[PDB]
């Protein structure tokens, strides 16, 4: 601690080399400077405008390359856009995605049973970007809290109609973001 | 038919089933089609190539829209 | 002596003492690759799998139902 | 205003914390006035596809082991000799106390 | 029973709810990475200030719980234990995709698969992490919810 | 890179308990016995051109096939020179390996981590209490042999009005997929 | 304070009978951490802990033995801490198949 | 002149630098010599230990010595002497050398290359 | 005395108010990390190095993606690299922001908080426009990046720039020079460099004593070599001195994002081979070859040789490595996780010893542990 | 709608905000979205009255603006109309989620659901 | 030579076969992907006009896209060798040459079960099991069968 007092000696001795400094610097110590510049700066942002969002009717922005609620396509045709091919569930880190199919009355390969977990989805657009026919997305709606766990696990019937309601929009993304692929 | 009765109970709209089927068959001049399930190749499905020698229309396995030879 | 690892390293008594099969998994049917062949697994006969009456999905009561066939190579 | 006396709001380069709309974000994500163009791989790489040069992967030497014996320990202990260039090199760093507006007087970034 | 007696008892109820929606004091319970994107909640751009939700750090005096993140064996006693304090007029919002059904370590030792198996848990926030837009929507939808609360009525008609 | 260090050491350091050595891209790697592995990072920190005085981390490795199925690994950093070492040795389920608390007292936490993982046990840590997982654990999760999901789970139970602990009985039962290709050899 | 492991069967039966001695010290304190007081038996409970360090009588490597003393060590801090006529093949039958 | 701080906070400036250098090195050649001379331990530590006294004494200021050897901050340098004291101790108090014959030790190199954007450390100049 | 706090549990020995000794009790947000990462494929454990360490997202999202590299030898391209440069940038200064911020709330200063709220809103928007979400955004792979950049991303990040100047500044004039703030802060949880070393401390921690040792410059990973950027160093360690030292590094990491938008160059994102990296959307909508190679990679994964490496970067926190460990499989045999709060939080014991415990707080916030790395 | 700003106090502010604003759309649900340039700052120059000012809901806002009214494009609802599939598609319908459950979504396996599915994946002898 | 000569192979084989992987029963367990991802390039040169060919009725077992097959005459020689019944044959000329019968003809034999096993290629599948699960997510128990002796 001698090392420490004679530092502090030689700082004090360096800091008060003539009057007018120990002076300045004793004054700024009692009138509290810093304090008034920040009260001054507080102030200014008192006055200042605000960035409040005002939630309900003002909402922040998004892009198209959004991670929202998953949901399941559809052809302009009307089919199903998803075959059965279990990329989702193969690739779904959280093994949120359950599948079953079976071969359809015409032939056709689709999924004769295809739920989501939204409890277990980490959101991360694993099965988005691994759909080689862009059937399931990642749709843009994200103010989907249910009161319940069983109403926040989800099945293909309301995949796809999340799908068909929210059709445009997320056609919209899916053109704006092909374009970025 | 059961399988959509296995995958939906709504039982009120049209499955995609009824909707595919009242679809019409696409009629092509050519002897093969390139099937990319809509405008936009990048937003369909991968490309499929169907045969058209047999005389019924040809289901395309990917937006099955039922191709057919003009003549 | 044989038991004493097993009965210190902290796994429930209850199964400690299970038939275990010994086996190497043969080659697939389906194609000629034969790199997956040649390793050994401990097959625990853990078929005690039913449906989830809510959601349908594959219950289990067994924790050795997958550790075999997944981590234990 | 009494926060013009002193302090960042006195001095003349003063950025405002809100952005405008008419200037922070002009064109939406979704909707951009140009079309995007991304490469996906190499000209050279186009027509003449050919991965047994370009496989990164498997293109490694084979691991080499080598069995050292007492009597080949002995050979390269006595046959080994430090010399004062061949010791690693020392890793030496200090303290500089420069100003910050040395550099580029503050502004290059 | 009357009509009369019915209307008062209605606007009663109303005044009740107002009261307990327009000051709800939810008190965080912020394990893992919910707990960022809710300190972003109570931030200046989606404040929640106007509201009437302020943070009280004594459970005590906090309205609901609201469980943000993974929560853990070693924890879930914790979190029991804590919410046993809280007054008789209480909910619970459970955040993310952990605090809900296990979210991305469902399949993990040590972790509690969704906080609902702790404590009754009112309303789910999906997402991993739910933008504070959408916790901000399960808060309003928690107003909503004890929006329609007819206390007074229930102990009139025992 | 910066391989100047590795090589010094292995010119001065004594060759009795340098079982195996690796000179790699990915880090230079020596594997040594139990018996010596304190003496030799006790060498290494403390001599003047193999200043390693920082220790990076303490690792362990489950290899069910082998007899010593546990592996150490011991990640050093030395700032002086800037280069990385690794020290490696095996260790089993019983066996007491030695601790470099004393040496590097970061260690601490690292082989209590090491201990509640796999069950490695030190001769001269100050304490080995487990540190991660839950109180009374009763297995070593990262073994290979341990299940994924464990052998127990928590809920609420009413009557008792406490959280008990009740063998695993979850529903949705992990999917193993398996995904190697036989041609990957 | 861990210690090496032990190289004579005397000197794990020492760390045995510390063990052991540590259990029987740290007994009362469980009393007053868990509150059965009405069937408890402070004896029978010691009896029983005897019973345990009876039946691992089969082990013979002192390594197992100082491991499993380190463990049950372990266990007794947990305990302080507060850290909770038709034959038996008929009526495993008649409860499920996988017994 | 007097260096004002040595930038390391743990670290304290000494004013006798090189008369603790020097007195470290000699102790360090004389307990050296109880090292047997087969060892590559000795022979690297009498090297670079001779170098450095050879280079303080003919070098008198602590930054001329500094300048010359190139390792910078005698502070260092004592430490790093000071340790070796303790390390030659540890290798008197226990015994390490020589080979236990019919010994065996795998070297393994493998060339396998890495990008050039992965952590590297870059060697010094 | 013993004196207990409850996801944060420490117990305190205490005499006259002075604290004897802490003992953290960390378990309490472990989460079997290792154990999934070892269940799941490569991109599958990709999200698992997104939630550690979650208030900076993608410099675990680079280490691990670096080591998959060094294990794999694939090259990653110039314009991937400059843009995992800026956004590891980005996340050095949420980091040291919310560090900051939640330090001065601890100690009593509440409003700056809401002003570095309004630039992480700023920069996780920032984020959102570029990848999928704004915490936990799975935008940097093995071999390059998810996406592209969005266009008009350069020159909002630029406007932020500016106006992320202006605010440091304002911060800096409010926190720093304040005479609580001092008081607060200086000789208070002093380490030296010696006690930094054999606790194995990194980043601001050790470069707080003045070890002078950073690693972006002794090891780097990117086109670091190529940004001639200043890493500040502490005289005495201390609180203040480490808060300094934040500030600094956001200048510095303002500095470089301005670099990387000036010499980003016009190329690919990802590395060339399909093998390793996925194909483009239309590329395997079109060639057969292309379809195969993302059926292959999003069922399996790459196989990297059987290897073990330690690849270590310096995330805001400190030096966070990992320890990858294959076997030659689509599965990493073994993935250990060096955070940089594991070794800080042992610190903890030493640096609030004869404090107090507002002392103590102020330490926490100055180590500024987040609990999902300690708990990996 | 101007007596609920007394007691709403948001719609208040949302009124507030409507003095030199221009509306640009309006959707089927009677939802006013307006938008407000010039010396406005980013985050509030895009907005909407629900029309349903006692209970008003953020999840009333259909897809065709939900874009819009988030900043994700420039494309106002009336286009997004124009461009919605046909031969399929439901109306949008808010996130009820406590209205009843008669109005909530039900699995095929809940008791609640009006028709509840077995699953057993297999047929028994059924004499 | 050899690397070169299997790149060059592997792009003859992909460069008319279809790009129907999805719904292809073969997903993980074929032949061509597992061997285009080990032996053959990571891209594509052709961007031309494939081939295809209508699918035929095999049977209430074997379910055939004759667009996938490779036409190694792998099950046209084992219907030869093992089976002993002579229907299936390679009937064609040219880059554009089917498999199968001439006449509409069932193919039917004890053993017919394995000419869908022995197929590299989705071509011949499983009709019960078409599309039922993939490959990674079956367990498989190794036992034996009680319906023969
Ligand atoms: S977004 Fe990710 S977590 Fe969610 S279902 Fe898709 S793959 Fe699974
Ligand atoms: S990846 Fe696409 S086509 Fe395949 S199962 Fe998922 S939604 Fe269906
Ligand atoms: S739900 Fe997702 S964001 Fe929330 S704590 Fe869990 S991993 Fe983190
Ligand atoms: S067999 Fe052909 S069509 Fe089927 S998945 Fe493999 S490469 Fe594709
Ligand atoms: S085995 Fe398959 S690929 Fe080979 S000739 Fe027969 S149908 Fe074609
Ligand atoms: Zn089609």
């Amino acid at each position: 601690t001698k090392l420490e007092d004679e530092q502090r000696e030689q700082l004090a001795k360096e800091i008060s080399k003539d009057w007018s400094s120990v002076f300045e610097r004793s004054i700024n110590t009692l009138f509290l400077t810093e304090m008034v510049r920040g009260l001054m700066l507080t102030l200014k942002y008192f006055f200042e405008t605000k960035v409040t969002i005002n939630y309900p009717f003002e909402k922040g922005p998004l892009s198209p390359r959004f991670r929202g609620e998953h949901a399941l396509r559809r052809y302009p045709t009307g089919e199903e856009r998803c075959i059965a091919c279990k990329l989702c569930e193969a690739i779904c880190p959280a093994q949120a995605i359950t599948i079953e199919a079976e071969e359809r009355e015409d032939g056709s390969r689709r999924t004769t049973r295809y739920d989501i977990d939204m409890t277990k989805c980490i959101y991360c657009g694993f099965c988005q970007e691994a759909c080689p026919v862009d059937a399931i997305v990642e749709g843009p709606n994200f103010e989907f809290a249910t009161e319940t766990h069983e109403e926040l696990l989800y099945d293909k019937e309301k995949l796809l109609e999340n799908g068909d309601r929210w059709e445009t929009e997320i056609a919209e993304n899916l053109r704006s973001e092909s374009l970025y692929r | 038919s059961n399988h959509t009765a296995k995958w939906m109970q709504d039982t009120s709209k049209k499955s995609p089933m009824e909707l595919i089927n009242e679809v019409p068959p696409i009629k092509v001049e050519g002897r093969i089609v390139a099937c990319e399930g809509d405008t936009n190749p990048a937003l369909g499905h991968p490309i499929e190539f169907i045969c058209l020698d047999l005389p019924e229309p040809a289901v395309c396995k990917y937006c099955g829209l039922r191709y057919v030879q003009d003549h | 002596k044989p038991g004493e690892i097993g009965m210190v390293s902290g796994i429930p008594q209850e199964h400690l003492r299970r038939r275990v099969v010994i086996y190497s998994p043969a080659r697939t049917a389906s194609q000629q690759g034969s790199g997956k062949v040649g390793r050994w697994k401990i097959n625990f006969l853990s078929t005690q799998k039913w449906e989830n009456p809510l959601m349908g999905w594959t219950s289990t009561g067994d924790p050795y139902a997958h550790v075999g066939d997944s981590a234990l190579t | 205003k009494p926060w013009e006396i002193t302090g960042p709001c006195a001095d003349p380069e003063y950025r405002s914390a809100v952005p405008l709309a008419t200037e922070y974000r002009l064109q939406c994500p979704a909707t951009t006035k140009e079309k995007p163009c991304i490469p996906n791989s190499l000209p050279e790489t186009v027509y003449d596809i050919k991965y047994f040069s370009r496989d990164q992967r498997r293109n490694r030497p084979p691991i080499r082991r080598t069995v050292l014996k007492k009597a080949d320990v002995e050979k390269l202990a006595k046959e080994q000799t430090f010399a004062v260039s061949d010791f690693p090199p020392v890793y030496l760093n200090s303290a500089v106390e420069e100003d910050i507006n040395a550099i580029g007087g503050g502004y290059q970034g | 029973v009357s009509k009369a007696a019915e209307f008062v008892i209605s606007k009663v109820d109303d005044l009740m709810n107002w009261a307990r929606r327009g000051s709800i004091w939810p008190m965080t319970f912020g394990l893992a990475c919910c707990a960022v994107e809710m300190m972003h909640t109570g931030a200046a751009r989606y404040d929640l200030d106007r509201f009437g939700i302020i943070f009280r750090p004594s459970p005590r005096q906090s309205d609901c719980m609201i469980v943000a993140g993974t929560l853990t064996n070693k924890m879930a006693p914790a979190l029991r234990k804590v919410y046993d304090q809280m007054p008789e007029p209480r909910w619970v919002i459970s955040m993310g995709s952990c605090a809900n059904g296990g979210g991305y370590y469902h399949y993990s030792y040590s972790v509690v698969r969704g906080c609902d198996r702790i404590v009754p848990v009112d309303i789910y926030v999906p997402g991993c992490p739910p933008t504070a837009e959408a916790l901000l929507y399960g808060l309003l939808q928690l107003q909503k919810k004890i929006n329609r609360r007819k206390d007074f009525l229930h102990w009139w008609t025992k | 890179d910066n391989q100047f260090i590795f090589k010094y050491s292995w010119e001065t350091l004594p060759k009795k308990w340098v079982k195996k050595m690796e000179r790699s891209e990915h880090g230079n790697r020596f594997d040594t016995k139990t018996d010596y592995l304190f003496q030799l990072l006790c060498f290494l920190k403390l001599h003047t051109y193999t200043r390693v005085q920082v220790l990076i981390d303490i690792c362990g490795v489950d290899y069910p096939s082998r007899k010593r199925r546990f592996e150490v690994v011991y990640n050093l950093l030395s700032t002086r020179y800037n280069s990385r070492i690794r020290v490696q040795t095996s260790a089993d389920e019983v066996t007491r390996i030695s601790s470099v608390v004393s040496l590097f007292p970061s260690a601490g936490w690292w082989e209590r981590e090491v201990w509640d993982m796999f069950g490695v046990s030190f001769i001269n840590h100050p304490d080995l209490r487990r540190i991660l997982t839950d109180y009374g654990f009763e297995g070593h999760p990262l073994r290979k042999d341990f299940p994924l999901s464990g052998y127990v789970e928590v809920r609420y139970d009413d009557p008792e009005k406490r959280v008990v602990s009740e063998p695993i009985e979850m529903t949705q039962e992990f999917r193993y997929f398996d995904f190697a290709s036989p041609w990957e050899q | 304070k861990v210690l090496p492991n032990s190289a004579s069967v005397e000197e794990a039966r020492q760390r045995v009978f510390d063990f052991f001695r540590a259990t029987c010290r740290s007994l009362p304190s469980v009393m007053e951490i868990y509150n059965l007081y009405d069937v408890t038996s402070v004896a029978q409970l010691r009896s029983t802990v005897a019973s345990e360090i009876r039946k691992n009588i089969g082990v013979s490597d002192p390594k197992v033995i100082d491991m499993l003393l380190f463990k049950g060590m372990e266990e007794l801090m947990n305990v302080v801490n507060h850290s909770k006529a038709i034959s038996p093949f008929l009526k495993n039958f008649y409860s499920s198949n996988y017994f | 002149k007097v260096k004002a701080s040595t930038g390391i906070v743990g670290l304290e400036v000494v004013p006798n630098a090189r008369e603790v250098l020097i007195g470290l090195y000699s102790k360090t050649l004389k307990e050296i010599q109880k090292v047997p001379e087969d060892e590559g331990y000795r022979k690297a530590v009498e090297s670079f230990t001779k170098h450095r006294l050879s280079v303080c004494k003919e070098e008198e200021d602590w930054e001329a010595i500094e300048k010359r050897l190139g390792c910078g901050q005698v502070e260092e340098l004592i430490e790093e002497a000071q340790d070796e004291l303790k390390l030659i101790s540890y290798m008197i108090e226990w015994d390490p050398w020589g080979v236990p014959d019919d010994y065996e030790c795998e070297v393994i190199e493998n060339d396998a290359p890495v990008p050039k954007h992965v952590p590297l450390h870059r060697p010094p100049p | 005395f013993t004196l207990n706090f409850g996801s944060l549990r420490l117990v305190l020995e205490m005499n006259g108010e002075v604290v004897e000794r802490a003992e953290p009790h960390i378990g309490l947000l472990h989460r079997g990390t290792e154990k999934l990462i070892e269940y799941k494929t490569y991109l599958q454990a990709l999200p698992y190095f997104d939630r550690l360490d979650y208030v900076s997202t993608m410099a675990q999202e680079h280490a691990y993606s670096l080591a998959v590299e060094r294990l794999l030898n694939c090259e990653v391209p110039l314009r991937a690299q400059y843009i995992r440069v800026l956004f590891c940038e980005i996340t050095r200064i949420l980091n040291h922001l919310l560090a900051l911020t939640t330090h001065a709330m601890d100690v009593g200063a509440s409003t700056p908080f809401l002003w570095a709220f309004e630039e992480r809103e700023k920069l996780l928007e920032f984020y959102e426009r570029v990848s999928g979400a704004r915490m936990h955004a799975s935008f940097i792979r093995p071999g390059g990046v998810a996406q592209d950049l969005p266009l008009g991303l350069c020159r909002d990040i630029d406007s932020f720039t500016q106006q992320f100047a202006s605010r440091i500044d304002e911060l800096e004039e409010m926190l720093t020079g304040n005479r609580i703030w001092k008081q607060r802060l200086v000789d208070i949880g002093t380490v030296t460099a010696q006690q930094a070393k054999d606790w194995g401390f990194s980043g601001v921690m050790l470069r707080g004593p003045g070890v002078c040792w950073d690693l972006r410059r002794a090891a780097p990973y990117d086109v670091y070599d190529q940004l001639d950027f200043d890493v500040p160093v502490g005289t005495r360690g201390d609180c203040y001195d480490r808060y300094c030292i934040r500030i600094e590094e956001m200048r510095q990491s303002m500095r470089i994002i301005w670099q990387c938008l000036n010499k980003i160059p016009s190329g690919m994102i990802k590395a060339d081979d399909r093998k390793l990296c996925p194909p483009s959307r239309c590329r395997m909508k079109l060639s057969m070859e292309s379809s195969i190679h993302h059926f292959e990679l999003y069922t399996e994964g790459f196989s990297v040789p059987a290897s073990s490496t330690y690849t270590a970067v310096e995330a805001p926190k400190g030096e966070f490595g990992v320890f990858l460990v294959s076997n030659g499989s689509n599965r990493p045999y073994r993935c250990k996780i060096r955070a940089p709060g594991f070794a800080h939080l042992q610190g903890l014991d030493f640096m609030s010893k004869h404090h107090m415990l507002a002392d103590v707080v102020t330490i926490i916030g100055t180590q500024d542990i987040v609990f999902g790395e300690v708990d990996r | 709608g101007y007596l609920r700003c007394l007691p709403d106090g948001n719609l208040l502010q949302t009124k507030i905000h409507n003095i030199g604003a221009t509306l640009v759309g309006v959707d089927k649900f009677g939802n006013k979205y307006y938008e407000k340039l010039g010396d406005t700052q980013y985050g509030r120059h895009r907005w909407v009255e629900y029309a349903e000012k006692s209970r008003y809901n953020a999840s009333q806002v259909p897809p065709e603006w939900h874009g819009w009214l988030h900043f994700i494009t420039d494309h106002t609802g009336d286009e997004l109309l124009l461009l919605k599939p046909k031969r399929y598609g439901v109306e949008h319908k808010e996130n009820l989620s406590g209205e009843g459950e008669q109005y909530i979504y039900h699995s095929k396996g809940h008791a609640l659901n009006p028709g509840q599915r077995d699953w057993t994946r297999y047929q028994p002898w059924e004499s | 030579v050899a690397k070169k000569a299997r790149e060059g192979v592997m792009e003859f084989l992909l460069m008319n076969h279809p790009l129907d992987c999805p719904i292809c029963d073969q997903g993980g367990e074929c032949d061509l992907q597992d061997q285009s991802m080990a032996f053959g390039s990571d891209r594509g040169r052709f961007t031309e006009v494939k081939r295809s060919v209508v699918d035929k009725n095999l049977g209430p077992l074997v379910k055939t896209v004759m667009t996938r097959c490779i036409q190694c005459t792998r099950c046209v020689r084992f219907a030869t060798e093992v089976a002993g019944v002579q229907d299936l044959g390679m009937l064609g000329r040219g880059s554009g040459e089917e498999i199968g019968t001439y006449v509409e003809k069932l193919l039917t034999s004890e053993l017919s079960g394995n000419v869908i096993d022995i197929c590299p290629v989705g071509a011949l599948t499983s009709k019960p099991f078409a599309f039922k699960a993939r490959n990674w997510e079956l367990k498989g128990t190794e036992t034996i069968d009680v319906t023969d002796a």
